[PDB]
């Protein structure tokens, strides 16, 4: 941190080569770490600690990848044990951020290996979207089109010229002026510029850009046949589905409904209960500002999982009214929701005849 | 579809009314570029009629090598060719074009085609009996094959008649009384035929070549199809214009993209065209696209390193660039993008790029020295450390261009030398 | 045109000039010549030739004619919408050609009672009303007019009524351009653009440094602009020298006086005029080849370099000092960098040899003012060779919206 000047050959010279000594990484980074949580997010530690791990990991990517993606998986998890409204309020979340801002450095040229990570890399992506401070959210959209870029050019994983084809264009996609809203990022012109320094979102955003990445996620698992990247996937989003969390079911709920691709009568019960759970709260609770977003998430969940059902799902009819009884509560947004409900309900019972 | 482009802005308020997001994603890979009077006379007289063949049909001849792209309007050629024919296009008659030292500089336009195309009567085109053509090359095979929907109707008609030698054109013409000015009938006497020349490319063909006094031309033995007939090929490459000449191989020589011949006298070809253009440097009154190379190597990866996220990007993005053109064996692991978030702390990247373009791509490493150690005093100074880490893989290199006897090669080298040694 | 203008009464008019205008421009769509049409003008143009000197020598030997102003305004404006059904019965058959020449006349009028009028509603309707086949007409007269003003020797008889003349010339033709009227195309490709430019250059050359004259210059290089946006709409003869020498012209006019500044809105004048000027060249600069007006025996390359070294060493001036009106300071720069890539992108082999040292660096701007263009113009070296596919299969899609849209 401190010698600046000499910056280039300092790290090239002790941090590159403690780097390729495979025994000593979990010290390193756990030193890391810590170095920079005491500096705090923003901190010239925190930054010069950032930067220096990109150094260590291009030794052996697989352990600093691994370690790195591992770690903010944890404290993720982690958060749902003394759940509070928002992750910005949560205790944890100094961790989170400043954890973000390695997989931020650590992403470019492959430093975090795509082909053995994409699963774990589109959680965080999906659980950080529109969060924190403008550099935060700047961060996470940098994390996106590094992470694409890198699935476009990794050489251990041989891709049809039309898959290539299909990422470049989802690249290019995702730099576009609608992807910025979506994103949270609004009246910046460019995300790295805000994003290498020092709002209300609508879960409708984080379904768009979900459901962009299961088609970026598809379009990949078209080439590699015995992937398993979308049942991992669903099953990290399964777990924080069906679980109570204030800040991080809302969006889960979304992520699973948008990701899912079978479901079970179960599930759709356990949904339910959870709106039924919600709305109880919500006329006793005045904390309504949460549990109105769970509600309107919960239904949000339903208007993608009844297609999926079996042809002999009684459910079908049930979910008819409970789109009028979420229609009746007179709330723009879950009105919003329930009218789209309706639509997904009659449209799949004329299907079925 | 410049227009298309133009109008974005709007077409996605009537499409508002998947299909729905693809206008602007082709954004992407769009931003395209942005009675009459009559004066002056042509004292080159490039269009006249001249010379009358065995049908007793007028011929009319043509020099394209007269005539230079973007220098004199169109509209006044155009008319001057119709002015000229205001006696004659009224009756059927014959033409004889010379395609004699023609390059791109001769190359007609699309529109000045179609211009060509409309501007004379629809029965002059059905009076035109013969089109006899001298000295085909190659550049008009690609310029006619791009060409070609314009022309897609005229290739494989009689009308065209190809000339590779006078005796074919005077066989038609009264007792070979054939109008061509002298200059183009002087670059056909006393040159050397060489028979069995083996032209050496992609495509090996077997052609004939001819070293003279003034220009070097090459025939083709081989019939190729050109407008649906199958006819050879003479392309003349003045040596006036050939500067990269050197010793290489015995039975083998490099001329200037560079050209490779074979044949048991190519020592005598050599010395030969050194004597013509020695001559010709007696006669003297009194950036290269290969340069490129190192030159712009050391200017993409000095700013790599830079302090500025943007500049970073761009600098990224010119290094695909050049290694897709000029196909560097980087292992093609970089593919061109916009708005990547490239880390600060790129040393180890621009260095292992470094590393592996000077053990796989030891071509320039003299371009690219000079440059670097120029670059090494403006710099910062943690630039300057940079600077030193990638530099120092393409020292080694050197060892190369120490051998050779070339003194321009030697020479640069001590430059270097005294170069490093001054920043010492 | 008559069944047109049933439609035109029907909707509502919210007052009268607004329907002056509706009428006005239903009368530049009348185009084919009937019989009514020419003794209706004919007639009209006579009573307004009376008019004109009962509205023009009449405040004069003698207020309430304020009344017959405004029948005036919308007099000559009728006139003007329909001057160019007779001009089209002259080629198949001259008072339209002496209707402008009173029109030129009134152009500069002074008056000692409100002569403002007369001269703001002689702009307007001239520039945005008149006929598109009156165009032609329009600039032939406008060349002579212009070409009264220079000598033999091309010294300029700078005179009040001529600088008048010009400012206002100028801005009318600013006003024809800057509007797209039906047809104007087909007709403003007829007559050169070239002459009165060049002779407007020229005199607002010697026009000084007074505020009327760099407010005179920033409205000229406005018309530059407008002008170079329409290189298709007009006919050139030869665009190349026509760029070529006002791209000579105008790159003294920037960083005039931007050191020396003494006042406040002096400075801010003058650098409204350099934002103007270089707005203007980097327009000019665009696709336009370099060649020389004919030089002392130099080889076409040798020639080439020293302009074009001139040129990049009077950008790279500007550009230099850009660094440290504080928006002003900043916009200037990327116009000043955008002129620089016009002129590299075009001359590639007159380019790169003075070129290359821009790529190094600065004070954390010259590369990203360089780099600033090789994103597209030394990256754009890609398959310069000295693409575009799939678009037009998606347009093929069902229903065919884009086509309609």
């Amino acid at each position: 941190i401190n010698e600046k000047q000499m910056y280039p050959s300092i790290q090239a010279k002790i941090w590159g080569s403690l780097g390729q000594i495979t025994d000593l990484l979990d010290v390193v980074l756990d030193s890391f770490i810590k170095t920079s949580a005491t500096g705090g997010l923003g901190s010239i530690k925190a930054e010069v600690m950032a930067d220096t791990a990109v150094a260590l990991a291009s030794g052996n990517v697989k352990l600093v990848s691994s370690k790195v993606i591992g770690r903010m998986c944890k404290i993720i998890d982690k958060t749902c044990l003394s759940p509070t409204p928002t992750l910005e309020q949560h205790l944890m979340w100094d961790d989170i951020a400043i954890l973000a801002r390695y997989m931020l450095m650590l992403s470019f040229n492959n430093s975090l290996d795509v082909a053995a990570h994409l699963p774990y890399l589109f959680h965080v992506v999906t659980f950080l979207v529109a969060t924190g401070p403008l550099s935060l959210r700047a961060s996470t959209h940098g994390l996106v089109i590094n992470i694409i870029h890198s699935l476009c050019t990794c050489s251990q994983l041989h891709f049809s010229e039309e898959t290539k084809q299909v990422l470049r264009l989802s690249l290019t996609e995702f730099s576009l002026p609608k992807f910025y809203l979506l994103f949270g990022i609004s009246k910046v012109k460019s995300a790295a510029v805000i994003a290498f320094r020092s709002e209300t979102f609508a879960l409708t955003s984080l379904e768009t850009v979900t459901e962009a990445l299961l088609e970026i996620m598809e379009a990949c698992m078209r080439d590699i046949p015995t992937c398993k990247w979308l049942d991992q996937w669903t099953e990290l989003a399964q777990r924080f589905a069906f679980q109570y969390n204030p800040s991080l079911q809302p969006r889960a709920l979304v992520v699973f409904g948008c990701i899912s691709k079978r479901v079970s009568h179960g599930q759709i019960k356990q949904i339910i209960r959870i709106l039924s759970k919600a709305l109880e709260s919500c006329l006793k609770g005045p904390d309504t500002y949460n549990s109105q977003v769970l509600i309107e998430a919960t239904v949000i969940a339903l208007t993608k999982l009844q297609p999926l059902l079996n042809k002999d799902s009684p459910l079908h009819k049930a979910l008819f009214w409970v789109a009028v009884a979420v229609l009746q509560l007179d709330e723009v947004n879950l009105y919003s929701a329930g009218t789209a409900l309706l639509e997904q309900n009659l449209h799949t019972l004329d299907s079925l005849r | 579809h410049r227009l298309l482009w133009n109008n974005q802005e709007k077409i996605g308020q009537y499409l508002s009314s998947r299909p729905f997001d693809k206008m602007a994603t082709l954004l992407a890979y769009l931003g395209p570029p942005e009675k009459e009077e009559f004066k002056a006379l042509k004292t080159l007289s490039i269009f006249y009629q001249a010379g009358t063949s065995k049908a007793g049909n007028p011929i009319f001849y043509y020099v394209a090598r007269r005539f230079k792209t973007g220098q004199i309007n169109g509209d006044l050629l155009i008319y001057h060719v119709l002015l000229t024919l205001k006696p004659y296009y009224a009756k059927p008659y014959e033409i004889v074009v010379d395609l004699t030292h023609t390059g791109p500089s001769n190359r007609f336009k699309t529109d000045f085609l179609s211009k060509w195309f409309v501007v004379f009567p629809g029965f002059a085109y059905d009076n035109v009996s013969a089109v006899y053509i001298y000295n085909c090359n190659s550049w008009v095979r690609e310029y006619t094959k791009y060409h070609e929907r314009l022309l897609t109707g005229l290739k494989g008609s009689k009308r065209l008649v190809f000339i590779d030698c006078p005796g074919k054109l005077a066989e038609h013409i009264e007792h070979e009384q054939q109008k061509l000015p002298a200059a183009t009938l002087a670059l056909e006497e006393d040159l050397k035929v060489f028979h069995n020349a083996l032209k050496l490319a992609h495509k090996d063909t077997k052609v004939s070549i001819k070293v003279g006094s003034t220009a070097v031309q090459v025939t083709s033995a081989e019939r190729t199809k050109v407008l649906g007939q199958s006819v050879f090929l003479n392309d003349i490459y003045y040596a006036s214009e050939i500067e990269e000449i050197c010793l290489v191989d015995e039975n083998q020589f490099t001329l200037t993209t560079p050209l490779t011949f074979m044949h048991q006298e190519c020592e005598a070809i050599v010395q030969s065209i050194i004597h013509i253009r020695t001559r010709w440097e007696l006669s003297q009154p009194d950036i290269r696209p290969k340069d490129v190379p190192g030159t712009l190597l050391n200017i993409a990866l000095l700013n790599l390193g830079s302090s500025d996220p943007s500049l970073r990007s761009a600098a990224y993005n010119l290094l695909c660039a050049l290694t897709c053109t000029f196909n560097l064996k980087i292992e093609g692991q970089l593919l061109e993008t916009s708005g990547l978030c490239i880390p600060a702390n790129n040393t180890l990247f621009i260095v292992s790029i470094s590393k592996t373009l000077a053990a796989n791509e030891p071509h320039l490493t003299l371009e690219f020295l000079e440059e670097c150690i120029s670059g090494f005093s403006k710099s910062s100074i943690e630039l300057k450390h940079l600077c030193l880490e990638y530099m120092t893989p393409w020292l080694s290199n050197l060892v190369r261009f120490c051998k050779h006897n070339d003194d321009a090669k030697r020479q640069r080298v001590t430059a270097i030398l005294d170069k490093l040694i001054t920043m010492t | 045109t008559f069944m047109e203008f049933a439609s035109v009464s029907n909707m509502m008019s919210t007052g009268r000039a607004a329907l002056q205008k509706r009428v006005m421009a239903l009368l530049r769509r009348i185009e084919h010549p009937t019989a009514g049409n020419t003794e209706a003008w004919e007639d009209t143009h006579a009573k307004w030739e009376q008019a004109t000197k009962l509205i023009l020598n009449y405040p004069k030997a003698k207020l309430s004619d304020t009344d017959s102003l405004q029948e005036w305004i919308n007099m000559t404006g009728f006139l003007c919408a329909l001057g160019g059904v007779c001009l089209q019965q002259r080629s198949n058959s001259t008072p339209v050609s002496k209707f402008m020449d009173r029109l030129l006349s009134l152009m500069v009028c002074n008056h000692e009672k409100v002569g403002l009028q007369i001269r703001t509603n002689v702009k307007d309707l001239v520039g945005l009303e008149l006929s598109p086949a009156l165009y032609p007409m329009l600039f032939n007269k406008l060349k002579n007019t212009i070409s009264k003003f220079f000598d033999s020797q091309g010294q300029v008889l700078l005179t009040d009524t001529n600088t008048q003349f010009v400012e206002q010339t100028i801005a009318i033709m600013k006003n024809l351009l800057d509007n797209h009227t039906e047809g104007s195309s087909e007709h403003l490709g007829q007559a050169s653009i070239e002459t009165m430019m060049l002779n407007l250059v020229r005199y607002v050359r010697v026009l000084g440094n007074m505020v009327h004259a760099i407010q005179i210059k920033t409205k000229l290089c406005q018309l530059v602009e407008v002008m170079m946006a329409r290189r298709d709409d007009l006919s050139f003869c030869q665009e190349m020298k026509f760029r070529n020498k006002m791209v000579e012209y105008l790159t003294d006019w920037v960083m005039g006086t931007s050191n020396q500044a003494a006042d406040d809105d002096v400075k801010c004048l003058t650098r409204d005029l350099d934002q103007a000027s270089m707005e203007a060249v980097v327009s000019l600069l665009a696709g336009l080849p370099l060649q020389p007006e004919e030089g002392d025996g130099v080889e076409l390359m040798e020639a080439k370099s020293q302009l074009f070294l001139k040129y990049f060493t009077l950008f790279m001036n500007l550009l230099n000092d850009c660094s440290e009106m504080s928006r002003r300071l900043a916009s200037l720069r990327h116009c000043t960098v955008l002129a620089m890539s016009n002129l590299l992108n075009a001359n590639v082999d007159s380019g790169l040899m003075h070129s290359i040292g821009l790529g190094y660096h600065k004070d954390l701007q010259t590369r990203a003012t360089f780099m600033e263009v090789l994103t597209k113009i030394l990256q754009q070296g890609t398959e310069f060779d000295t693409l575009v596919e799939l678009v037009t299969m998606m347009g093929d899609q069902g229903e065919l919206p884009i086509a309609m849209a």
